[PDB]
């Protein structure tokens, strides 16, 4: 009930606008008749997360290795707040 | 920066929050995402990439219907702390509700409310949502105003309850915890409104044409006098509103505050263009008793303090030669210390509807939350079915069990003594 | 020409309706647009 | 060299001024972004009144505008005028009164006094040499009669020789809009027959049959109900303003109208009133205004005046006059009707002329006068005080915020003996 009237914004096929009040039984039915049941059912993505956990060359493997490998050449820090050095620092180049 | 914080509590707060909190999607320009694609700041916050994110507080000790809000497209509007889970349920229980399981939920509730008004700059009072008739809004929610009323102290606090259905009703222990909230909720509150689940039951088949509807029939219905409630805030008009102007206008004495709410335009889409909706006849409809959301006479009682929040064309012209001709009037009648009676606030906004509602486009809407001393008929119904069963002891073992005494039973009627007690010596006349 | 036929007409030509007259009509004045500058005393 | 410093208050009161600032921005020729872009060369001649001085020629008030809650002068700021109203006289607060008067008169707007009467004490010894105060503001609120009653009674303590008026929004007797209307408007009343020397009582009831049978409006709002309110307001200063024939200041009307310390609660009007749309048929001329003022459909207050004798009746012009006529319509109405005032005082009529008419009128006046049947203005709220004090029917909202039941129990015996007094001179 919640994937259908919130979610799902509702029944498409039907009558949009249209209540038409009937001859013999006393009643504004197309609207109400319809009982929504469009569609597939609720599906949220359960099934996806379970099935990676639940189907599976690592099992030999050393923590050091599969925790740190090589990350990609991209990631790097760009030191955007650093000292220039063009300009040499002031270092003290007497020797003394 | 005139924010305001609502509590809604239990499995119907969370029915109810679905559907209330979706009109304030609507109505802004906001996303069920939670996105903008500045009247939202009393609902909504903005985060440093244009979120939105609201300020409300929605408990059910049982999980089993706020995993719902987690499941579809009201999750990433929604925070992840804001919505507060258990795993067990009070089970028509006031002792479960206040005592045992009320106790390990109560500290995870506080740190989100001492959170959110340590970033609120405006919040001006307190809007409940709960049941008297269930485990959690009987039990959980009066925990709440006996915490509440000690941190917080002296702001004000009004609620939008759900009333037992008077003929009928669903779960059989009832007039045990219905009762039972009563004494812990005269002193800790300030203006108690009424609303019934069989009343407007009665109000979708007389004037909307829907035989047969749902509680998501009935949960829009109500979430529009909660968006003719809050709106003078929200918007902008001639005479605006606050939580403060409710009460010292429609609250006289300490023990009698319950008034009753009452919302005029309702017509189905297609009879609306059939019909003139001036505005003799939406202030006419409210002080009919076929629109009552109780079913309860006037007839039998008499008003005491009464509302008007109008939205779009108010003309205030036409609505005082509206109010002029009630006070004309001897089938409404009132007691000689309210001889001034009324209230008028307006707003500019008229309402707006949702996507696959049962209203249709109204211009002009009116709610009318007065008070009257007609509900002390109402309280004595379900006051007579207390003594048909304490005689017995009936369900009395479930309730020592977990806490409570049996003194609390015999306190909570003579309680009920002294409410009725005053109410039938403030309906009488100088 | 119903009830008010006559004022509610003509009005219209020399002059969302609440929302635009909010800030009000120019009621207590004459139609044109200026009679200062009387160096009449 | 004659300022006027102007209070306001409550949201009542600002939608009022917020329509009384655009009639002296008509008059003065002031565009709403603070320049002037008038025709003449009187307008700027005493422009310092209402319009003080600064950089690039810019003319901006001696305004303050106040309320409790920020949700009202957002929406000055957002109206035609928001340019012209200065941004450090927005006194604001964060919770609204909510119809209550302790919440204004004694916590919520009693801690704010001491940002406004920065304000003013700055700005009221800017002025050269100021005239006097004026007020619009709710009696109806929790605001204005909260509030505001502390600046009317704190401003006074400190400049006991200045003239205190008031354009005061007395509630309407028959059809009220608040159910605490007999407190707030009671207790209200108790503090300004010590303090104020002028009170123009203003009812919307009185209001809504004007912009009806007079002006031939089917759809009124408040904004052009707030005109004509806003025409009596620069419809007393005509004469001071400007040049003319007889000028008159506002301690000329405090004298020839008030002869007793307690007998000042004047009734207001406004004299040339005709359709929109017949407005080319009449001929404005000086019986047409004179005939109108002098009746009970042209008056500001939901009082008739039949029902008792004026002590005392002002008036002011404009235009240019024929002197004569005027004092020949003045004594036919004090000849014909000579049972419609007190026989114990000589003259009754006051009168003082302009020079300049308003830009589209020829002819114009301003009704003021004390009348002993604003009784009905007080009776009917003193007699619905002690239907409700006797059932104690709100009184735990008021015990709770600090007061007693004695600052309501003297609240009436002020209001008893107020009428105690007018009721034997009519």
């Amino acid at each position: 009930t919640y994937d259908d009237h919130y979610n799902r914004h509702n029944y498409n096929p039907g009558l949009p606008a249209l209540r038409t009040w009937n001859g013999q039984k006393l009643l504004w039915l197309p609207e109400k008749s319809d009982f929504p049941l469009v569609a597939p059912p609720t599906n949220y993505g359960l099934l996806e997360q379970l099935q990676q956990k639940w189907l599976a060359t690592s099992l030999k493997e050393s923590i050091y290795t599969t925790s740190y490998p090589r990350l990609p050449v991209c990631a790097m820090s760009r030191r955007e707040h650093a000292i220039p050095v063009p300009h040499p620092r002031l270092q003290p180049i007497p020797r003394f | 920066m005139r924010e305001c914080i609502s509590i809604h509590v239990g499995q119907a707060g969370v029915q109810i929050g679905n559907a209330c909190w979706e009109l304030y999607c609507l109505e802004h320009g906001i996303q069920p995402d939670g996105q903008m694609p500045d009247s939202f700041n009393t609902f909504f916050s903005e985060t440093g990439a244009g979120k939105h994110v609201p300020r409300a507080v929605f408990v059910d000790l049982e999980p089993t219907v706020i995993d719902e809000v987690r499941t579809g497209t009201y999750r990433q509007l929604f925070h992840p702390e804001q919505l507060i889970t258990g795993k067990e349920d009070a089970a028509n229980n006031y002792a479960r509700g206040h005592y045992t399981i009320g106790k390990e939920i109560i500290d995870l509730v506080l740190d989100r409310i001492r959170k959110l008004a340590d970033q609120c700059t405006g919040l001006q009072g307190f809007l409940v949502f709960h049941s008297f008739g269930g485990g959690t809004g009987s039990g959980f929610t009066s925990l709440l105003m006996e915490r509440l009323s000690v941190d917080y102290g002296k702001k004000s606090k009004l609620e939008f309850s759900i009333y037992p259905a008077p003929q009928v009703s669903t779960a059989v222990v009832e007039p045990y915890n219905s009762i039972l909230t009563t004494h812990t909720t005269l002193e800790h509150s300030d203006c108690a409104f009424m609303v019934d689940n069989e009343a407007i039951y009665d109000i979708c088949r007389r004037n909307l044409d829907i035989e047969r509807p749902t509680y998501t029939n009935l949960n829009r219905l109500i979430g529009q006098i909660v968006s003719s409630i809050t709106a003078s805030l929200r918007f902008d008009g001639a005479l605006n509103v606050d939580l403060t102007e409710f009460q010292t206008n429609l609250v006289p004495y300490p023990r009698i505050h319950f008034p009753l709410a009452t919302y005029a335009p309702v017509i189905s889409a297609e009879k609306a263009y059939h019909e003139q909706l001036s505005v003799a006849e939406i202030t006419n409809a409210c002080f009919e008793p076929a629109n009552q959301m109780v079913k309860c006479d006037p007839r039998h009682g008499k008003y005491m303090a009464c509302c008007l929040l109008y939205r779009g064309d108010v003309v205030p012209k036409d609505v005082n030669a509206a109010i002029a001709t009630i006070k004309t009037k001897r089938t409404i009648q009132f007691v000689d210390w309210c001889p001034t009676g009324f209230k008028v606030g307006i707003n500019y906004q008229p309402p707006t509807v949702v996507p696959g509602g049962d209203l249709a486009k109204v211009q002009r809407a009116v709610c009318m939350l007065s008070n009257t001393t007609a509900i002390a008929e109402a309280w004595a119904r379900l006051d007579h079915k207390f003594d048909l069963m304490y005689a017995k002891r009936a369900f009395v073992h479930w309730y020592v069990g977990e806490g409570m005494e049996e003194g609390e039973f015999s306190e909570a009627r003579e309680d009920m003594a002294a409410l009725e007690k005053d109410y039938e010596e403030v309906g009488v006349d100088s | 020409l119903l009830y008010n036929w006559e004022e509610e007409r003509a009005t219209n030509q020399l002059d969302s309706e609440s929302y635009f007259f909010r800030h009000g009509h120019q009621g207590l004045l004459t139609t044109q647009p200026q009679s200062p500058m009387s160096s009449s005393t | 060299m004659r300022e006027i410093v102007h209070l306001q208050a409550g949201q009542c009161g600002n939608q009022i001024g917020a329509k009384f600032w655009e009639v002296i921005s008509d008059e003065h020729g002031i565009d709403p972004t603070g320049t002037y872009h008038g025709d003449s060369d009187l307008q700027l001649e005493r422009i310092n009144v209402y319009y003080n001085e600064a950089t690039g020629g810019k003319y901006v008030p001696r305004a303050v505008l106040v309320d409790l809650e920020p949700g009202t002068m957002d929406s000055v700021r957002s109206g035609p005028f928001g340019q012209i109203f200065r941004p450090d006289n927005f006194v604001f607060g964060q919770s609204g009164a909510g119809n209550n008067w302790a919440k204004g008169h004694y916590t919520e707007g009693a801690e704010l006094v001491d940002s406004v009467l920065d304000v003013v004490r700055k700005e009221a010894e800017s002025c050269d040499c100021l005239q006097g105060f004026q007020l619009t503001h709710s009696l109806g609120g929790g605001t204005g009669s909260g509030m505001g009653t502390l600046l009317i009674s704190k401003i006074r303590e400190e400049y006991p020789d200045r003239i205190m008026n008031t354009f005061s929004v007395v509630p309407s007797p028959k059809v009220s809009d608040t159910v605490v209307e007999p407190y707030n408007a009671t207790l209200s009343v108790h503090q300004l027959v010590e303090n104020t020397d002028e009170t123009y009582c203003i009812d919307n009831e009185a209001l809504y049959d004007i912009c009806f049978r007079t002006l031939k409006l089917t759809t009124p709002t408040y904004g052009d109900l707030n005109h004509l309110v806003s025409a009596t307001m620069s419809g007393v200063t005509t004469c001071l303003r400007f040049p003319g024939q007889l000028n008159a200041d506002l301690r000329k009307l405090a004298v020839n109208m008030v002869p007793f310390p307690r007998l000042h609660f004047f009734m207001p009007g406004f004299a040339p009133l005709t359709s929109r749309g017949s407005q080319q048929y009449r001929a404005l001329t000086v019986p047409e205004l004179t005939q109108q003022m002098f009746d009970a459909k042209n008056m500001m207050a939901a009082c008739d005046p039949r029902h008792g004798r004026y002590l005392t009746v002002a008036a002011v012009f404009r235009g240019r006059m024929s002197m004569k006529e005027v004092d020949e319509q003045m004594l036919n109405v004090q000849n014909k009707n000579s049972s419609y005032f007190v026989e114990w005082i000589p003259n009754n009529v006051k009168t003082a002329v302009c020079d300049i008419p308003p830009r589209g009128l020829k002819m114009s006046a301003t009704f003021i006068g004390n009348s002993t049947a604003i009784q009905e203005l007080f009776k009917r709220i003193s007699e619905q005080f002690t239907a409700m004090f006797r059932r104690k029917a709100f009184l735990h909202w008021y015990t709770g915020e600090g007061m007693d039941e004695m600052e309501f129990t003297e609240a009436e015996s002020n209001m008893n003996d107020l009428v105690s007094e007018y009721q034997q001179y009519q």
